């Protein structure tokens, strides 16, 4: 389904309000997805929380009709960016069986972080296999976007490469690779091979040649 | 249609600079400009040809030098067989020798 | 309600009458007063003279001895006339309108007022060099690209300023950028255009660049394609 | 005529004074010149300004003699940047002909902006015409002060290249461009080109070969 975007600065309260509002008397489950992990259910009732959620995570009670359902995530951190969704039961409609839309939370003002990157040769089997692969390996960068450029000496090498997406680590960076093919003669017959990784405004360069 | 200078004049160990200009006929960025140094009925001489190559024996004191839009031939360090009339040319390499109004010197 | 206009040669010769005028659009002529102020590079800006709404007229003693200003109220145009002109006579002249306000500090009866005069409303400026260097067309080269790519147009060797450049015949708009001028040491200015559209607009939405230099009437354009 | 500058942090108010003070009863105008662009007049009488020029610009009146003629920008931002004039009437002396000096308004505090390096190889065209030039642009950063560098393949190249001083964009940041002009031999006896825009600590590349 559809995900609609929402960016909240960093130590502010969220605001995300649900996609479809209740006809009747509700009961709404919120959910935190960071796609590729298991979901976790923050609030179960209209404002009933489980154990190991804290309390900055909340949820408005059905009083009276009238008021939408909002969950409410009080002094934001980075580890809060993730797909929020608003299961929504009520006595009019039918059985919940969609989980909604998405709320795709991106926390701002974070601290800006220069990448590791960590560039390896061809191993010795891999070169005695006929294959040559370069790999160069890019972490712990803030905003997950960088710019990956290969170098067989001076001129440029776009031909056979392989780049990762950024992806977020667990100290809420992000890391990705970048993968040069080429025959063990290219290996062997250019001086040195680059990796040029430019991340925000600067550039950084790790080098490699066969010694 | 290609005008020189009106006239000019320097001192012995000084420089001169005789100028060549005219409209997109006959000038310049697309011609070759030579440079004939010409006693008033007598044999002229070559002095510089492509736009600042000097013939065989030119003292290294004449230069030329073009610009996109006028010719210059200055003549350094001045001695006395300078006083003669120079005329400069616009030419390519399949056609004529259109020639400059005239410069006393 | 009310715009101007300039508009002038773009090269004269030194010692040579320059000549400039302004249009008025939307307002008369001949119910305002005008000025002419010319700003140089590094000097600040210099108030040349103004005219009347009954066609007076009153220079700066600063080129007060060279300066000639008048006025056509058969249209909305008034003319500027500069003879003698040298190096130091290039900028950017402006046209605007000056409106006049009464200062009354004591009795108006003894005069004792002043009047002081305020441009409200500006023209564009029009660029005016003086060199004894001949005009030249640019020669426009295209530039071929390869989220999105960009592409451009190369306009170099033309004398002197200005160019302007529109894409597609003034169609495309948004993402062009085009670049301030490059003067070689051959005596030339050299511009370069650029705009960035989506990448799967290059088959084949055409781009057109144009080029247009007022100083030798030499308009041109050229597509861009890999 | 001389300037003189003023340094304003952003969101401030800026106070500039005039140039001369005023011997008598005076009338005063302010005019906003960025170089290139037309003058705007802000305040015409001495606190009288026309439409279309926002509340934030004011003028001191002359109620007493003594006062002195101040402009007065509250709020500053990116986009009052510019010389600042300051056309002075009084009655003592006579006809106000020279505009005066000019203050350069400089507002601190801008955020930093990183290039967009972009770099054209020859045309077919040119190089059919036995020429050939390299373009590198240069645009969105601040503050406007680059450096470009030239390579040959791996080795430097100066001989031939023109660069532009940084300009203002319309968006308050600065753009500037840097031409290689080169033989067409050059061109192909060679690798590569590269273009190194170093701005503020960092320095990026682009780079361009005949393929």
């Amino acid at each position: 389904s559809y995900v609609r975007p929402l960016s909240v600065a960093l130590g502010e309260t969220a605001s995300i309000s649900c996609g479809r509002q209740a006809l009747g008397s509700r009961a709404v489950q919120w959910y935190q997805h960071r796609p590729g992990q298991a979901p976790i259910l923050l609030i179960y009732n209209n404002q009933d929380r489980p154990s190991g959620i804290p309390e900055r995570f909340s949820g408005t009670p059905d009083i009276n009709f009238g008021t939408r359902a909002t969950l409410t995530i009080s002094g934001v951190e980075a580890g809060d960016e993730a797909d929020y969704y608003c299961h929504m039961w009520d006595s009019r409609s039918g059985f919940s069986w969609s989980f909604g839309g998405a709320t795709r939370l991106t926390v701002l003002g974070q601290p800006k972080a220069a990448p590791s990157v960590t560039l390896f040769p061809p191993s010795s089997e891999e070169l005695q296999a006929n294959k040559a692969t370069l790999v160069c390996l890019i972490s712990d960068f803030y905003p997950g976007a960088v710019t990956v450029a290969w170098k067989a000496d001076s001129s440029p090498v776009k031909a056979g490469v392989e780049t990762t997406t950024p992806s977020k680590q667990s100290n809420n960076k992000y890391a990705a690779s970048s993968y040069l093919s080429l025959t063990p003669m290219q290996w062997k017959m250019h001086k040195s091979y680059s990796c040029q990784v430019t991340h925000e405004g600067s550039t950084v360069e790790k080098t490699v040649a066969p010694t | 249609v290609l005008t020189q200078s009106a006239s000019v004049s320097g001192s012995l160990g000084q420089s001169v600079t005789i100028s060549c200009t005219g409209p997109n006929s006959v000038c310049c960025s697309h011609k070759s400009i030579s440079w004939y140094q010409w006693p008033p009925g007598r044999a002229p001489t070559l002095i510089i040809y492509e736009d600042n190559e000097r013939a065989p024996g030119i003292s290294p004191r004449f230069s030329g030098y073009k610009s996109y839009w006028s010719a210059y031939l200055t003549i350094s360090d001045l001695r006395p067989e300078d006083e003669t009339t120079y005329y400069c040319c616009s030419y390519t390499h399949n056609s004529g020798c259109v020639f400059g109004t005239g410069t006393k010197v | 309600q009310v715009q101007l206009q300039e508009s002038g040669p773009g090269l004269v010769k030194p010692s040579e009458t320059l000549s400039l005028t302004c249009t008025v659009s939307g307002g008369s002529i001949s119910n305002y007063y005008w000025s002419w102020i010319r700003q140089s590079p590094g000097k600040g800006l210099e108030w040349i003279g103004y005219i009347s709404d009954s066609e007076s007229t009153n220079y700066n003693p600063s080129l007060k001895s060279r300066v000639i200003i008048s006025v056509d109220t058969s249209k909305n145009q008034l003319s500027l006339k500069l003879n003698s002109v040298t190096a130091a006579d290039s900028a950017i002249y402006y046209c605007a309108r000056a409106q006049q306000g009464k200062r009354i500090y004591g009795m108006v009866s003894f005069g004792e007022f002043f009047y002081y005069y305020y441009m409200d409303v500006w023209g564009k400026g029009t660029t005016v060099t003086v060199s004894s260097a001949s005009t030249k067309g640019p020669s426009v080269f295209p530039l071929a690209p390869s989220g999105t790519a960009a592409l451009g147009c190369l306009v170099k060797d033309y004398f002197p300023e200005p160019v302007t450049v529109s894409w597609n015949s003034g169609a495309l708009t948004s993402g062009v950028h085009t670049f301030p001028a490059v003067l070689q040491s051959s005596g030339l200015y050299s511009l370069s255009s650029v705009v960035t559209v989506p990448s799967s607009s290059l088959g084949t939405q055409t781009y057109i660049c144009n080029v247009n230099h007022k100083p030798s009437n030499t308009k041109v354009d050229k597509k861009v394609e890999p």
